[PDB]
């Protein structure tokens, strides 16, 4: 309410005391009317400050959200005075925060005073001295055309190809980064006559970062066209970009072909993608090739129907063949986590001839995450070809990675082996594959361990209670004798998962005379993980045997020499409510 | 009389466990346009030729030497076909020193040809991880592969430049603006060995041709711009600072418009990259050099010094601390009364601050006796701004060194004056609750709301890279030390 | 003790374990909380047979929680750190929050010592003074946890056979008894007896030598091995040094360096190693990689220097 007290605070000499007076501008601006914050407050925002970039950071976050504090939006290109200092700020994340507040409060701008006050301001911005205001200026075009007149968008069209053809660089990669935003608020006539000849410009530009920003371009500017002119206007730079002799613009090809395909059409896919993909994945660089192994499985899908499966097997299925013994990791890892996603497109027949040695080469892989990324779809081969195949061919080499050598890749068959034990059937289980689930749980690694218990419980949903009964319980049972404790505990983490799946009978008869058992551990690691299994496994029990077995046990345990066992058989004492 | 701090090859200091060794940073991917076709027989020697097929001669030995080979994929390939291209760019390194009169104005065509097809090419990918937690000193160099050729491509377009006979107005219609800016795109080039004869290249480049000094400046900032403000990643700064500041050194003493705003908006920005230990004493060159020139800059040089001080990482701080004091070992005493309220409240936050590092470098300000010649011209008014400094921090620091220092401090200011006022009792009791005078009114605002020394430096205890350190000792450099160039 | 203070100490063991910081008024809480459980331990501390030694983590948070998926969950698993908690890394407070938090929690499953590190100066010179003033704004927290790092114990003694502590020995102590009368409330001298036991290294040369670390000493096989007879130890457990394997013997078996650090600064490509005693006291080495990092590693703006 006095302007003469706060004006000094706001210009007081320690910097961090203006940081949070300038935090709390909207509960100064509430406090003033909404008519004096018009003629005092925000002239004193645009004459007086000018400080640290942390301050003029804080004051751009405000000012964007100032629109019902200073009249409502019929009042808002009085915020246009100071916003347009703040985007000519030298630092890069004061004057983004201006340029972001300066396209909130466009929205709220009539579509009168639109071609009064925030197209002039555009249009000081463009035509500015440094390049810092030229910069933010290109993020301005998009959210002021499509409602003015047609004679002011005509002038917009032209303040932009200007700053096109900027003599900065700094200018020409911020006009090609918002080249493709700006041609979609465009007429169709407008983008075919003066977005195509500034895109092809920037296509052809000197610097290789503004290269690469035109190709990103590309794809936007070739999904609003025709399908008729999209071979004389957007493909000759398309098929000289795919061919340029930077990487970095080639990459950008490579990573954006997908959204080229659904963009382009499925009929000059066949002519001009196909044979440029080709050359993508053949490509002299590592990084090139690793971006357009990526995307080899959405390129086939995308494919026309009638020829999907010729183009496959004759153009792209050779070419993937060499990436699999490719040299570089990187490339390897990328093919890998997509090969086994086009083995439903080629059919039954031709994963088995093709695809299935492609498959047990990259089982057998030196790097790690190759073989990581090649376990994690063998449900999608599953579907294509039958059990009955996926147990001759591929399942030696499952066998095989239960025992690898990195611990991920031995937890990337666990998860896997729930899925491959329900197909296989019981007799099948018990006879090849029950001794590699029981030698998980003896693992060095914790988190396979751990994987292995989970592992139980998923394997007796599929299978009963009295499978477990048989084969499963009397081999977590005679772990409990193990002369590390690490491994002692193992046996209540089973117990842990096996009770609330086994039923009430299992685990009393058997399960729960070996947790009483181990109360008398020496390791007080193992006494309260028994305290900790008895809260765990004590609802599953009934109230006769929860009362004379169980609870002498937990009073016992709470006259324990330790701190960590006294506590947690009081924790479970009072959760079975035998307090 | 003074040249620019010679930027060194190896920035890393290895001084942890040298047991260890790595495994050669051998480059992966080779290159894009490569022949198909290598073959090449050995030309006859250029000295033992008649002196009449002499130029012919050399144009076929420099038509020769534009097939590239393969370095990378193959290490050895064609090694008949590689000797000779080296054995032939030997040849002509040694015939360009010694003879004369050899270079007519067809060389001038080839010789940048040569230069163009074999150097100017597409950096490949950074072998360095990028990110916040990785320390930019710390990125080793990846030497480029094809440097048994490409040394000698750079040795002989030195001593091309170099050469007595070289005429400028000849080579200015091939030397253009297209051949600078592909040359100033390579210094972002990992190899340390190859920025330095770009550096080397780009001196004299700047020196002869006149019509180009406007172009490589504009486009020198335009790296300098990317680098600050977008990317932040560049590994020829320090080699380029060091081109700039033999070009401060020769600028007419009436200073230009233009050069005034390079030092404001481009040198002084540069000192908030987090990569500034890399260039830092060839950047606090540039900017001395700029004061020894005009000191009117000394008021918005140390105003915007403050302005970019860190407060989040201390060795940086102490980088500003010694750029600061060689600023101050030049300046004015008129400039000084002028900055020095700015100037010693930072003094003030450095010499009561926890990091041991931070305060010992602001302590041993007060062993220099210039600039404690100007305090005792001014001790009026930058008393009270380092008195309750050094007073409230006499006793509690964790650092016995410090202790002493302070107690150093102290009694140089009561020997220079005998201001042995008492008044820190009440002005700083009384301004407890002069803030809280304040914080009630901002409470009040509230009120009518609506509507709603072997340890003391950071060593690296990486594996040592020992063939590309001992191939870094081994390249001896272009020049040691780049002359001034006059500006015309 | 107390109940609801643990159920409060739980939360934050959970909450430093998805990576997120303590507040400064819960560190210094916290520091207080541990200083009082510390300044009772002796600078040899006794640690029963069931155990896992580890060695420098330094900072390194997501390798951390990769070692704690080797050997298993805190109060499952007892463990025994050898100091350079941190430091070299980016998630430094996260690290040494979590492994004083799990100390005030579980003072009988943990047993945290004392490395080169745990000292105000070295740690000011690398980035911890700097990772504090980061994530808290000023400080403070670096002054509580370096005032933490005085109480902490120099050494630890396993079973009575085994020996463990950070650097190594020196030639001002040559029993047990000696390190039960040093003084190990201070900051980490530049010479002296505290200080050769966080800056000592093994090596192959024999007798004392001149450690080029600048602090510290090197001895050789003929002191491990009258180190061990004089105090009836069979091995000397240590770390401070960077091993390509993750873990090392030396001295006819009688030192082993221990190193959990995978991928050392992120630059270096080595494996780690922790040590598993049994409840007969019979050794065993797992070694792990580091863990894959999951994110948006995109092109953000850091945030500068001069903003605070
Ligand atoms: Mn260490
Ligand atoms: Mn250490």
């Amino acid at each position: 309410y006095p302007i003469a007290v706060l004006i000094d605070e706001l210009r007081n000499e320690d910097v961090q005391l203006r940081l949070n007076s300038i935090k709390k501008l909207s509960t100064i601006a509430l406090a003033l009317g909404v008519e004096r914050t018009r003629s005092e407050l925000l002239p004193f925002l645009t004459d007086t400050i000018y400080d640290e970039d942390e301050v003029l950071l804080a004051l751009a976050e405000q000012l964007g959200t100032f629109t019902t504090l200073v009249g409502g939006p019929e009042y808002v290109h009085c915020l246009l005075p100071p916003l347009e200092s703040l985007a000519t700020v030298e630092e890069t994340v004061v004057r983004d925060k201006a340029v972001e507040s300066l396209r909130a409060i466009s929205h709220e701008h009539s579509p009168s005073d639109l071609e009064a006050h925030f197209v002039p301001l555009v249009k000081r911005l463009a035509g500015g001295d440094w390049f810092t205001s030229r910069t933010s200026a290109c993020g301005l075009f998009s959210v002021c055309y499509p409602r003015v007149s047609s004679a002011v968008k005509a002038e917009l069209r032209q303040y932009f190809r200007n700053l096109c053809s900027d003599d900065t660089p700094m200018v020409r990669r911020a006009a090609a980064s918002k080249l493709g935003e700006f041609a979609k608020v465009l007429e169709l006539d407008n983008v075919k006559s003066e977005i195509i000849p500034m895109f092809s410009n920037l296509a052809s530009d000197e610097q290789d970062s503004v290269r690469l920003l035109a190709v990103e371009a590309c794809v936007n500017i070739a999904q609003l066209l025709p399908q008729e002119d999209l071979e004389a206007l957007v493909m000759p730079t398309l098929r000289q970009a795919a061919e340029d002799k930077s990487w970095r613009v080639r990459y950008m090809v490579a990573d954006k072909f997908t959204e080229l395909q659904k963009a382009v059409g499925p009929e000059i896919t066949k002519t001009d993608l196909v044979p440029a993909f080709q050359n993508l994945m053949k490509d002299c660089e590592a990084e090139v090739r690793a971006a357009a192994s990526h995307k080899v499985k959405e390129f086939c899908e995308n494919l026309s129907a009638d020829c999907r499966e010729n183009v496959i097997m004759s153009q792209i299925l050779p070419c993937i063949k060499e990436l699999v013994s490719d040299a570089n990791q990187h490339v390897k890892s990328a093919l890998a986590s997509v090969i086994m996603g086009l083995s439903p497109i080629l059919g039954k027949d031709n994963t088995i001839e093709h695809l299935l040695p492609l498959f047990l080469a990259q089982l057998k892989d030196e790097c790690p995450e190759v073989r990581l990324n090649i376990i994690s779809n063998l449900d999608c081969v599953n579907e294509v070809i039958g059990i009955r195949q996926l147990s001759q061919s591929l399942l030696p080499a499952i066998v095989e990675l239960a025992e690898d050598a990195k611990w991920r890749v031995r937890l990337a068959i666990i998860e896997y082996m729930p899925l491959l034990a329900g197909q296989l059937g019981v007799e099948f289980f018990d006879e090849k594959l029950n001794s590699l689930c029981m030698a998980w749980l003896v693992d060095h690694v914790y988190a396979i361990r751990e994987a292995a218990t989970s592992n139980l419980k998923k394997l007796v949903e599929k299978f009963g209670k009295e499978w477990a009964h048989a084969t499963i319980i009397p081999k977590v049972l005679a772990m409990s004798g193990d002369p590390n404790y690490l491994h002692r505990m193992t046996t209540l983490f089973c117990i842990n998962v096996l009770s609330e799946v086994c039923g009430q009978d299992i685990t009393t008869k058997h399960m729960l005379p070996t947790v009483l058992r181990m109360a008398g551990d020496p390791v007080a690691n193992v006494r309260f993980n028994v305290a900790k299994s008895l809260q765990k496994i004590g609802p599953i029990l009934d109230n006769s045997t929860l009362q004379s077995e169980v609870k002498p046990i937990l009073e016992k345990l709470t006259q324990d020499q330790d701190v960590d066992v006294k506590y947690f058989a009081q924790e479970a004492l009072t959760v079975l409510s035998l307090a | 009389n003074s040249t620019p701090p010679p930027t060194q090859l190896s920035k890393i200091k290895y001084s942890g466990g040298p047991q260890i060794v790595k495994k050669e940073r051998r480059q992966s991917s080779s290159r894009f346009n490569l022949s198909k076709n290598r073959e090449l027989q050995k030309l006859p020697a250029l000295k033992d030729s008649p002196t009449q097929e002499r130029e012919e001669l050399f144009i076929q030995k420099l038509r020769q030497c534009c097939v590239l080979f393969d370095f990378v994929s193959d290490p050895l390939s064609d090694l008949k076909f590689k000797e000779v291209k080296r054995a032939g760019l030997n040849e002509m390194v040694e015939y360009i020193t010694h003879s004369r009169d050899v270079v007519t104005e067809a060389i001038y065509p080839e010789a940048v040809t040569m230069f163009s097809v074999n150097l100017f090419r597409t950096l490949p990918p950074s072998s360095n991880p990028t990110g916040a937690e990785f320390d930019p000193k710390e990125d080793e160099p990846t030497l480029e592969a094809a440097w048994p050729h490409l040394q000698l491509v750079y040795e002989f377009f030195l001593r091309f430049l170099e050469s007595p006979d070289f005429q400028p107005n000849i080579a200015k219609k091939y030397i253009d603006q297209k051949f600078v800016l592909a040359l100033l795109d390579l210094f972002d080039s990992e190899d340390p060995r190859e920025r330095d004869f770009l550096k080397t290249i780009l001196h004299r480049i700047y020196g002869k041709f006149l019509g180009l000094r406007a172009y490589i400046r504009r486009q020198i900032n335009h790296i300098f711009y990317r680098f600050i403000y977008e990317t932040e990643h560049h590994n020829g700064i320090a080699e380029l600072l060091e081109i700039l500041g033999s070009i401060i050194n020769g600028f007419a003493l009436p200073l230009k418009e233009e050069h005034k705003m390079f030092l404001i908006r481009v040198l002084l920005p540069l000192h908030k990259v987090k990569s500034l230990s890399v260039y830092h004493p060839q950047l606090a060159y540039c900017v001395v050099q700029f004061l020894e020139k005009e000191s009117s800059l000394t008021e918005p040089v140390i105003v915007g010094l403050l302005k970019f001080w860190p407060k989040t990482h201390s060795p940086k701080e102490v980088m500003f601390l010694n750029e600061l004091e060689e600023i101050l070992d030049v300046i004015e005493p008129s400039e000084f009364s002028k900055v020095m309220e700015p100037l010693f409240r930072q003094l003030a936050k450095c010499v009561s601050s926890p990091h041991f590092q931070v305060a010992e470098r602001a302590l041993y300000y007060w062993n220099n006796e210039y600039i404690m010649s100007l305090i005792s011209d001014n001790a009026a008014r930058v008393l009270p701004i380092m008195f309750p400094a050094l007073y409230r921090n006499s006793k509690s620091h964790w650092n016995k060194t410090i202790h002493g220092l302070i107690y150093n401090a102290l009694k140089l200011f009561m020997e220079m004056n005998q201001k042995l006022f008492d008044d820190c009792t009440q002005q700083y009791k009384a301004e407890k609750q002069k803030g809280r005078f304040r914080m009630k009114e901002r409470e009040e605002m509230w009120q009518k709301i609506e509507e709603l020394k072997v340890l003391l430096r950071r060593k690296s205890e990486l594996p040592q890279d020992v063939y590309t350190i001992k191939a870094l000792e081994a390249h001896k450099r272009a020049e040691e030390f780049l002359t001034a160039s006059q500006e015309a | 003790d107390e109940k609801v203070f643990t159920k409060e100490l739980d939360q934050w063991i959970e909450q430093l374990n998805e990576c997120k910081q303590l507040s400064e008024s819960q560190v210094k809480s916290l520091c207080e909380k541990a200083k009082e459980i510390l300044t009772k331990e002796s600078n040899v501390q006794e640690v029963r047979c069931p155990v896992t030694v580890c060695g420098d983590v330094h900072g390194q948070f997501h390798d951390l929680m990769e070692l704690f998926r080797i050997g298993g969950k805190s109060p499952d698993t007892n463990y025994l750190f050898m100091g350079d908690y941190v430091d070299r890394g980016y998630y430094s407070v996260e690290t040494v929050t979590l492994l004083v938090a799990l100390k005030v929690r579980y003072r009988e499953r943990i047993t945290i010592l004392r490395g080169n590190h745990e000292s105000r100066q070295i740690t000011q010179v690398y980035g911890f003074y700097d990772e504090c003033l980061r994530k808290y704004g000023n400080a403070n927290v670096w002054k509580y946890f370096t005032d933490l790092f005085d109480y902490l114990p120099l050494t630890a003694l396993v079973d009575g056979q085994i020996f463990c502590l950070h650097g190594g020995l020196s030639p001002s102590i040559d029993t047990l008894d000696h390190i039960r009368a040093l003084d190990r409330l201070q900051e980490v001298p530049h010479e002296g007896p505290m200080c050769d036991l966080l800056w000592s290294d093994p090596d192959d040369r024999g007798g004392w030598g001149i450690s080029p670390r600048g602090a510290g000493y090197t001895f050789g096989q003929d002191i491990s091995e009258t180190f061990n007879h004089a105090n009836g130890l069979t091995l000397v457990s240590r770390a401070h040094q960077l091993v390509m394997e993750g873990y090392n013997w030396c001295h006819d078996r009688n030192v082993v360096t221990i190193f959990s650090a995978p991928n050392y600064c992120y630059r270096c490509g080595n494996q780690a190693a922790i040590m598993e005693l049994d409840d007969t006291l019979k050794y065993s080495f797992l070694q792990f990689d580091p863990a894959p990092r999951r994110g948006e590693p995109h092109v953000t703006r850091r945030t500068p220097d001069y903003f605070l």
